[PDB]
């Protein structure tokens, strides 16, 4: 969360498997794997995704809490994200890459 | 800022936890089952905006619960029941708010409908998820009376601090934490038509601002449904 | 006395599994193709379809004739290789893709695949969908073997044939099953005509 | 005439049982959920009639369990999943009938279409519940080709005794068991798209009675899922 | 808040330090003098102006420390040499104001020109004491293609978080410090004409803050040149 | 499970780095010279590009076709060696340049160069000038490949074409780098056109 300090709310993100259908609402959302994550209390939140490998897993994110913020600091923010290895991650047929032609 | 996680859910979490009436929920011809996967994960309810203008707000369980996933499918299945109800309360307002919130529970909050004469039809006492708003004034109708200086009951707000409450301050704390150990006479009950406790919060010191600050407080409830049991579906031996 | 009834000596022998035709100079008939499967020859086939689950590695010798020095690319793409779609498409310089490169009058070129499944073996038989098409998996894909010449031009008209030997090597086999009575209608399928369990006879004595 | 109860069920049962290729059912990034309450209760599926003109039946698994409850349930919410599936077939035939079945799970049973050109939509392979009868006759169309003597997949029926099976003759038995360890090269799979075997039951001897018997014999098949396991749906550590 | 001299010069310093590939710098016909009194004194460069509108940064080493003092002053006088530089970068940012920086290394930062047909004329890389900035859109000249989502390097921004970086979150810290152990294939090179690494600070997240607060955030960056050391101008034995 | 992530799996595989043709009879079109780099191929430019600084030793194996017995040269010639400059250049005959002598029909040549640099690792990117020219150190000079046929005519006009095959050996690795996100405008330069970082999408769910 790369917004002020003194704003604080709550931001819900949901994981669905890969047979599951995306969440329609924050209430269906909630209703699976999910984690609430306190914007003021911690700035950032870590989750490994299992079953990574080759329909696959979606990650949503809902706003549970309005961002809530005093008269000095500003109302928008932003959220940068990283994704990386989970430690595993074997690579068995090397091929061409289909970026460079 | 530990973080504690139940089930498939996790939640971020001034670490004082209020157990009604000192007592831990516990388990108990008759045979129940109880299902320990699942049922325990959080389930969060939508968040309530809370103004300059807000009465106060109530909830009915556990027939607030009733779409809350395996919990309240559980209900439909089983005829009787009995839980415990860890439920946390975040308020998560900004250094430049000011507000002070009573949040109780009031066990078997038996209400009283408006117009004396006759009773209200069943659904002004409980929608699921979405709570009841109390009311400044006097009202009229076959609605519940819900103006606060009575909080619907008749008796008094202010001496309302007897039940299982927490106090939730703006200035020092932002959340709160009460255990419900199932109150009821009867060992199990049919969750269906008997509302166990009323989780109703109510503010007593109203929410301020200057004008920059955004013009609500978003309130977050989280009910844990702690050792839940039912009945046993199958024959016995 | 039965040592030669195991999987490894009834499975494990050269065939001549694919016959083709490739020509030096002129579009598409100038180098071959040859998707990789055990549904080619009818022969092989059936001893292949005496087991659900197969488990081998791939060792196989080109035999290359012609019709100058001539040398031959056998190049190999693994499953998820690129394909050419044309004689000097850059396709062929892959790095990935193994190729032998073959001059003629040596002994024939050699090249030996591991198991290079996704599963742990290959399926004879898949009674599943892809989704689409039935009786299709990608867990028993083996690649595809393109075969050209790699000298730019000739004078004369060059036509070369080439005969690939598939043999199977170090053969595990599960699940055993019957062998098949009827005919083979198409290579890709199992469909079949209605036939009678055996030949007839005048009377039950 | 001892009789196994399983779950909330439980039916009556030569106690003579066919381990399939002498393997037991068993147990095994990745997390495997696998759901031990339920899912193994047995699955009892409509009884089917056999007469003098029946030529043969076969059912599709897992496909043949798609409604039959939370193990049906669990394949929709589950992307992969393995099972174990011991199959109880009860003929249930009076001393004055006679007649003989092979009970034979054959995996991977492939099939051909009739039409050899054209193939079938997918829906001539399986039908949830009930079963699909052979033919007497070559057939034509876009369905399986499910003549017997064939058996729907090109071998011959009568060396089709290489799979695990069973023999029901109803001068000496009317009981089969078939245990199948889940027969298949990647350790799990889609269950709606995949097939693992296919259990079908094929007269040899056909039903023969005097004037005075009931014109059939109710064959009764019985599917319990064993070590039923799944994908974690939860997010890893 | 402790502060840690080095020198005649005192720096006022969330102690986290990066270490460059996890190695600290070190020592070592060929004869090395090497300077331990003065050079490892902190090198104070001008703070740059951060805005919302601001793009980016770069500096390039040793080139960079042209003009400081005895450091540069030796760059002059000794043709070969190598060094360890640690570097500062402290925000000096109010809780008020929001923001995101990464200060990263790069070591061998080979950047293009803007026009791909002619070359720069060997200014538009560097300035001793000033910083070059990036732009937003794409440029035309003979100057470094300065837009970032490229970094002047042809990979893409995002994933340039593999060389030795840190993150200066303006919520959680406003200090950054990282340590590059001479990073080389020769043992030494001549400072004049190879530039070893190239500090750029990017801003991911924007600068942003309400009207009453100051319209930037100076950003002041520190080099101490560790474990310098230089060749031996005078004869052998 | 992870073994064939490793460098030498990454990086060491032999890869069609130069075509090249020479006619025996008739002036520069004679010979191939070929410098050599590893910026010439853009696959294995993009790997070599994953890291600042690499050490490996070379495996090259030329593949000479033609249209008499042909012998053909393949004169490698150190990063300090005389270049000829004419087919017949006194140059050929230095024995300090090592050199091959294939004639046809054989198993094709090979030739292994060490790491032959003055430093202790060829650098994939060099900021820095040479004084001057930006981006070019001669630390990273691997030499030439001078090839030609060491017949001195035939009646016939003979066009053989080579293909050299360059496999890193023994690749050691330092300094990990992002993989390059824009195309290459040239083989000498790291000059590039701005582009996206990804895909676009319709919308941000």
């Amino acid at each position: 969360f790369c917004g002020s300090a003194m704003a604080t709310g709550k931001l819900l993100i949901s994981y669905s498997p890969p047979g599951a259908s995306v969440p329609t609402s924050r209430k269906d959302a909630m209703l699976g794997t999910h984690i609430v994550w306190d914007i003021g209390l911690q700035s950032s939140c870590v989750l490994c995704v299992p079953w990574i490998s080759q329909s696959a897993g979606y990650i949503t994110c809902w706003y549970q809490t309005n961002i809530v913020v005093p008269p000095g600091a500003p109302t928008s923010c932003d959220v940068l994200c990283f994704a990386s290895a989970c430690n595993d991650f074997s690579v068995r047929l090397l091929r061409d890459t289909p970026f460079m032609a | 800022v530990r973080s504690m996680t139940l089930g498939n859910s996790t939640i971020t979490t001034s670490a004082n936890v209020v157990v009604g009436y000192g007592e831990w929920p516990s388990y108990l011809e008759d045979q129940p089952t109880q299902p320990d996967v699942a049922t325990c994960r959080f389930y969060t309810l939508e968040s309530v905006q809370w103004e300059k203008t807000s009465p106060g707000w109530w909830w009915k369980f556990p027939e607030a619960l009733k779409n809350m996933g395996l919990f309240g499918q559980n209900m439909h299945y089983h005829y009787l029941g009995r839980a415990g109800y860890t439920i946390h309360v975040q308020c998560n307002a900004s250094k430049f708010h000011q507000g002070c919130l009573l949040v109780v529970c009031v066990p078997e909050a038996e209400m009283g409908c408006a117009d004396t004469d006759t009773t209200f039809p069943a659904t002004e006492l409980t929608t699921e998820d979405t709570p009841h708003v109390f009311t400044s004034d006097s009202i009229t109708g076959k609605k519940v009376q819900a103006a606060v200086c009575n909080a619907g009951m008749g008796v008094g707000v202010g001496n309302l601090t007897i039940f299982p409450h927490q106090w939730i301050n703006l200035r020092t704390n932002n959340s709160a934490t009460i255990v419900i150990p199932y109150i009821n006479s009867v060992p199990m009950d049919n969750m269906f038509r008997h509302y166990n406790f009323t989780l109703m919060i109510i503010p007593f010191a109203p929410l301020n601002f200057t004008d920059g600050a955004t013009a609500y407080v978003p309130i977050t409830v989280t009910i844990a449904p702690m050792y839940a049991e039912y009945n046993g579906l199958r024959l016995a031996s | 006395s039965r040592s030669e009834s195991t999987i490894e000596n009834f499975m494990g022998r050269a065939a001549c599994v694919f016959m083709d035709q490739y020509k030096i100079n002129g579009s598409t008939d100038r180098f071959a193709v040859w998707t990789i499967n055990i549904r080619e020859m009818a022969q092989l086939r059936r001893k292949c379809e005496m087991f659900t689950y197969m488990r081998f590695d791939i060792e196989m010798t080109m035999v290359i004739t012609s019709c100058p020095v001539l040398t031959h690319q056998i190049m190999y793409v693994p499953p998820g290789g690129p394909i050419p779609a044309k004689v000097d498409g850059y396709e062929w310089q892959t790095s990935t893709n193994p190729s032998v490169f073959w001059t003629e009058g040596n002994a024939p070129p050699r090249i030996s695949i591991p198991f290079i499944s996704v599963g742990n073996a290959y399926s004879s038989f898949y009674d599943g969908w892809s989704h689409g098409t039935y009786g299709y998996t990608t867990l028993n894909a083996m690649g595809k073997l393109y075969i050209r010449h790699v000298n730019r031009s000739s004078p004369h008209q060059i036509t070369s044939t080439i005969r690939v030997y598939f043999k199977p090597k170090h053969i595990k086999a599960w699940v055993p099953r019957p062998p098949r009575l009827c005919p083979y209608i198409n290579k890709r399928d199992v469909n079949f005509v209605v036939t009678e369990i055996t030949d007839s006879r005048t009377s039950i004595t």
